[PDB]
């Protein structure tokens, strides 16, 4: 991209919408990591990630909204299912 | 006391059934009641009891005492919907009198089937019950006899599913023996028709009731139950599943629904499935679910017959019914146990106009003395008779081995198959070059030599396309394409056949 929240926000959005089914890949530590605050101000060194992960890598952890919207987004998804079941053609 | 109050009265014993303290047991136990588990099943306020008044009239061994009246008399009747379409729905209630059978109890589960039949809509029974009640003695048994008969009578004429959620003991046990599905809940349902303590008392052997009668038997050994699930609610919740896959008669079309699946599109992923070594398996369900429609598929006895794949899924919309062979288990050989569960699922979708499509890839039949003796030819005969007179719809697909008589088992085109198609790696030979080429050159110098010639001709699966018996040999990734394409003109289809009474299986 032209600046480095551009290059940053692309990179966010591609790894949202690039599909690796089959196997276990390793989207979540990326997709985290480069939404790190001190990734994006640039306080990394080269132990960055021990000193994040003392614990190792638990995955993305939600905040009140994000937990809101995810909550949202499954059951309105639940409930287009359970529409879509109910439309057959007329008998 | 006026009637109404009364009537009242009544409606809150009916509701309670057996007493609040055997509901409370019946929780203890981790079981529903019968009306909570209709609740559950059928759309909201879309259910009409029937007969909720009705008692039984027996008066043997003190059964007159008021305090042995119950409205309903063990079974909950009536009819609902499941996603707008009509269903009948009776449940057997083991608080009261432990769910055994009287001649009212049958009585009311016939009149079910009965309305069934005429309109036209499938029957879902939940069976729960301790066998007859021999306080009424014979009444109970012409109860049995005159299910059994609307049992025989709905068959290919409405779908019948039977959900056992609990022990069934006597004549019980053979209801889901003639309807068409019978499912179960792990640890929780039973089928057998005498107790252990029967077992123990006839013969030197030591069994309990879960090794016995239990779901994890029947569902893995027997071959009787088509699948367990966990829990009661998860049991319901699968089934209201299931349900939405099959036609209400057998006078309807196989149900379509919206759909939002591309038919056209490529599964780019079927290209390397197949190993071109002959001796390395893989498995047949990465094709079937890349197939289908938004890859859900429904297996049925997934622990039984392992080498042999059956279950429900759709392609653009339409349900269809898939047959194939599994290479993991037993190279894929036909067996006894994999042609019962076979000639079964053929026949439940011909006679409800269910499509098939079949995956091909046979070496052979199991040998041994173990099939041998068992009657592996008389039952061979079942699944080769399921195809054979077949009317609806099948698209037949061969992915890999086709050897011997198993081609035409596994519905091959001159079983007045619609359409037959070859991947780049399917063999169709009478047997394998070994076999045929130290046969054909049995005594003959150089026959490793005559064998490659053999192999460059025939290892392939042109000999027989050639002949007519493959109508094209298509790249793996087309499969899904070219089988939407013939099951939305094979849909029209209509056969003459000779009259008969009734058919004639090999048994
Ligand atoms: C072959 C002939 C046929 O057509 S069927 C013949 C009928 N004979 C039977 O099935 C025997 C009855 N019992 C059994 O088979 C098994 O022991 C059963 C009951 C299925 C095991 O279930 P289990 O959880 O142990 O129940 P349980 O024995 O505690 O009984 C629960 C309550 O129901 C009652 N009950 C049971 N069966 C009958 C029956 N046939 N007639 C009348 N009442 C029956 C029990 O008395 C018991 O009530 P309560 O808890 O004692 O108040
Ligand atoms: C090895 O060389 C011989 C394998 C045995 C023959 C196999 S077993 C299953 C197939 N069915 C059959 O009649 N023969 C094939």
């Amino acid at each position: 991209g032209s600046d480095r929240t551009e290059a940053l926000k692309r990179m966010a959005d591609a790894l949202d919408n690039y599909v690796i089914r089959g196997v276990t890949h390793n989207i979540a530590l990326l997709r985290e990591v480069i939404i790190n605050s001190r990734f994006v101000k640039g306080d990394i060194s080269t132990k960055f990630l021990s000193d994040v992960y003392p614990d190792g890598f638990k995955g993305h952890m939600l905040t009140k909204s994000e937990k809101n919207q995810l909550l949202a987004i499954a059951s309105s998804l639940f409930v287009a299912f359970q529409l879509r079941a109910q439309h057959f053609q007329e008998n | 006391t006026s009637v109404n109050e009364r009537i009242e009265n009544k409606r809150r014993t009916a509701l309670l059934g057996g007493g609040q303290r055997r509901i409370d047991a019946q929780h203890k136990r981790g079981k529903l009641t019968a009306r909570e588990r209709i609740s559950l099943l059928l759309d909201p306020g879309s259910f009409v009891e029937s007969d909720m008044f009705v008692e039984h009239r027996c008066a043997d061994f003190g059964m007159a005492a008021d305090k042995n009246k119950f409205p309903g008399d063990s079974v909950v009747t009536g009819r609902g919907r499941i996603n707008g379409r009509l269903v009948y729905v009776f449940s057997q209630d083991f608080t009261v009198f432990g769910g055994s059978l009287s001649g009212a109890h049958a009585q009311k589960i016939c009149k079910i089937m009965d309305q069934a039949i005429t309109v036209g809509a499938p029957v879902i029974g939940l069976n729960d019950s301790g066998g007859a009640r021999i306080q009424e003695g014979v009444e109970s048994l012409a109860g049995y006899a005159d299910i059994f008969l609307r049992n025989v009578t709905a068959s290919g004429v409405i779908p019948q599913i039977s959900l056992i959620m609990g022990p069934c003991a006597g004549g019980a046990v053979y209801s889901p023996a003639l309807t068409d599905f019978t499912f179960m809940v792990k640890d929780t349902s039973y089928l057998f028709i005498t107790g252990p303590d029967v077992v123990k008392s006839v013969t030197n052997e030591d069994v309990t009731q879960e090794e016995l009668g239990g779901a994890k038997t029947h569902t893995t050994m027997s071959g009787v139950a088509h699948r367990a699930f966990e829990n009661d609610v998860d049991a319901l919740c699968n089934l209201r599943d299931f349900f939405n896959y099959l036609p209400l008669s057998s006078q309807d079309p196989a149900p379509v629904r919206e759909c939002h699946d591309p038919s056209d599109r490529l599964v780019p992923e079927l290209d390397t499935i197949v190993p071109l070594e002959s001796t390395k398996a893989y498995n047949m369900v990465d094709i079937i679910h890349s197939v289908v429609d938004e890859r859900e598929f429904f297996e049925i006895m997934p622990n039984y017959a392992k080498n042999i794949i059956v279950g429900f899924a759709r392609m653009n919309g339409r349900t269809v019914g898939i047959v194939g062979n599994q290479p993991k288990v037993a190279s894929g050989c036909l067996d006894i146990n994999s042609s019962v569960k076979g000639a079964r699922f053929v026949r439940f979708c011909d006679a409800f106009n269910i499509p098939l499509i079949t995956f091909v890839d046979v070496p052979g039949f199991l040998p041994g003395t173990a099939q041998e003796y068992g009657g592996i030819i008389r039952h061979g005969a079942k699944l080769l008779y399921a195809f054979a007179e077949a009317t609806v719809p099948k698209v037949t697909v061969i992915t890999r081995k086709a050897y011997g008589g198993a081609y035409d088992v596994m519905s091959s085109k001159h079983l007045c198959g619609d359409t037959n198609y070859a991947w780049p790696t399917a063999e169709i030979a009478v047997m394998g070059a070994k076999g045929a080429v130290e046969i054909i050159f049995k005594g003959h110098e150089n026959v490793e030599a005559a064998q490659a010639e053999y192999i460059e001709k025939f290892a392939n699966p042109f000999p027989a396309a050639v002949r007519g018996f493959v109508d094209d040999i298509i790249q793996p990734s087309s499969t899904r394409a070219r089988i939407c394409c013939d099951l939305d003109v094979l849909a029209s289809k209509k056969v003459q056949r000779p009259w008969r009474k009734h058919a004639n299986i090999p048994l």
